[PDB]
């Protein structure tokens, strides 16, 4: 492309252009909150990890 | 051009997008 040229990805490419998946951040902190909530239900250190 | 340009002078013409002052310039036509 020459100079002074831009472009855009939109549609559902606007949605994925924002973010395709911030989901694995939520699987990460989901694993966190599952880990600690089971650390209350177990009420035990690392016994939940099973 | 009656004035400013002189005889037989070489002009930066073809690939003017990347042209910014300082970069070494070679000549294909």
């Amino acid at each position: 492309l020459p100079t002074g040229v831009g472009y855009d990805w939109t549609g559902m490419s606007y949605q994925e252009r924002l973010s395709g998946n911030q989901a694995p951040s939520l699987y990460a902190i989901s694993l966190i909150v599952v880990f600690l909530c089971l650390a209350a239900l177990y009420e035990s250190w690392s016994i939940p990890f099973s | 051009v009656t004035e400013g340009l002189k005889a037989g002078d070489r002009v930066v013409i073809s690939g003017l997008q990347k042209v910014r002052p300082g970069v070494q310039v070679k000549a294909q036509e």
